[PDB]
């Protein structure tokens, strides 16, 4: 009693995958640069200060 | 002023290391589970 | 900041270090400059000696 | 005048060396990001093909 027309379960896994990957990307960027304020996207007030 | 600028801009090594380490585990899991979850409903259902 | 490069497996850190060696090859660029400096310094020293 | 010109040229050269090295550093950080992404993509392909 299931559906071949769609693997909703895999769809569910995928979004979690991308979210984790984005978190990892930001973390590695910060850890490599050595600066956390790498772009205004990070902290508007911080960058201007 | 240099000290203040450093304190604002610089990242915290321990915190960022922790975050990266924790996230990599999520990556490994998610990849494995995605593979397995893709595979199994497929073959069982096809069998029926 | 502490930098901390790599984290992508590749040995980027030492590559950057040896670019700093080629940055020390631009310290080389200075090396012409430093040889010229030493020549001038010796020249001035000789002038002082002759003054004495 | 001459050792002075040396002072000036040394200074300018040093500025340039810092510039080149900095460009290289930022480029390598971009490398780090892309390498990590592609690496996990690769493992995912290998596993899902092993399927």
């Amino acid at each position: 009693a299931q559906v071949i027309n769609t693997n909703s379960l895999s769809l569910l896994t995928q979004n979690n995958l991308n979210k984790s990957q984005s978190a990892l990307g930001t973390a590695i960027e910060r850890l490599s640069s050595g600066l956390r304020i790498n772009s205004a996207k990070d902290d508007a007030a911080g960058q201007a200060i | 002023l240099t000290s203040a600028r450093s304190r604002i801009e610089d990242s915290d090594y321990a915190t960022e290391v922790s975050n990266m380490s924790r996230a990599q585990i999520l990556q490994q899991a998610g990849t494995s589970v995605l593979a397995q979850a893709n595979q199994v409903p497929q073959n069982v259902l096809s069998l029926l | 900041m502490a930098s901390i490069s790599s984290l992508g497996v590749g040995s980027n850190l030492p590559l950057d270090q040896l670019l700093t060696d080629l940055t020390k090859n631009e310290k080389g660029r200075l090396t012409p400059i430093t040889k010229q400096q030493s020549a001038n310094s010796a020249k001035l020293t000789a002038y002082g000696t002759l003054k004495s | 005048s001459l050792t002075k010109q040396y002072l000036s040229v040394s200074n300018s050269i040093d500025e340039t060396v810092a510039r080149y090295k900095a460009q290289f550093t930022q480029l390598d950080t971009m490398m780090s990001k892309l390498n990590n992404t592609s690496s996990y993509l690769t493992q995912q392909f290998t596993a899902m093909n092993k399927s």
